[PDB]
């Protein structure tokens, strides 16, 4: 009812390369929509010249998305083998306006954005946020807040009872 | 136009 995604699921997605660039200690989902929106139109971008790179002889890639409670590792459709691989806390935000999903981990104040097409974009982007509340609530039992399931009949009765 | 931030990142990350 919930062990779904602490295995982990696969979908079938279009990477179509990344961009890094720099965030501050705590934006917001605003202001977050706003810069991965422009870590998409860099590499839209990047892409039309990569098209165009190929006049002179499609472009894009074919690849799985592993996502679990543990991280979210993209992989060779084909080969099979690992492009990438975010242990799942290092990634703080995804998306998924349109079939294009975008995320953001932290690169080990200077993130790096995935870009990457699917017509489950939308799917795609739910999943990894239930991922990140299952691992967070899991990132959250362990810290003895084992009341996690505890904490939301007292986020709650810690607001009304604050009236 | 759904974006979401994790929890565990904005915790013990920043």
């Amino acid at each position: 009812g919930s062990e779904d995604l602490i295995d982990g699921i696969i979908f079938a997605a279009n990477y179509l390369g990344s961009t890094q660039l720099l965030s501050e200690r705590n934006p917001s989902k605003n202001i977050r929509m706003m810069q991965a929106q422009e870590a998409v139109s860099r590499v839209k971008r990047m892409q039309k010249a990569a098209k165009i790179k190929k006049k002179a002889n499609q472009t894009l890639t074919e690849v799985d998305l592993f996502i679990s409670t543990q991280r979210i590792k993209v992989l060779n459709a084909d080969t099979q083998e690992t492009m990438m691989d975010h242990a799942l806390r290092t990634i703080s935000y995804i998306a998924d306006i349109g079939n294009i999903v975008v995320l953001m981990a932290r690169r080990r104040y200077k993130m790096i954005c995935h870009v990457f097409e699917s017509e489950d974009a939308q799917l795609i982007a739910q999943s990894i946020g239930q991922a990140f509340s299952v691992a967070y609530q899991e990132f959250l039992r362990a810290n003895g807040i084992n009341p996690e399931d505890l904490s939301q009949k007292e986020y709650s009765d810690i607001i009304n009872t604050q009236e | 136009q759904n974006g979401y931030e994790n929890p565990t990142y904005k915790f013990f990350e920043q």
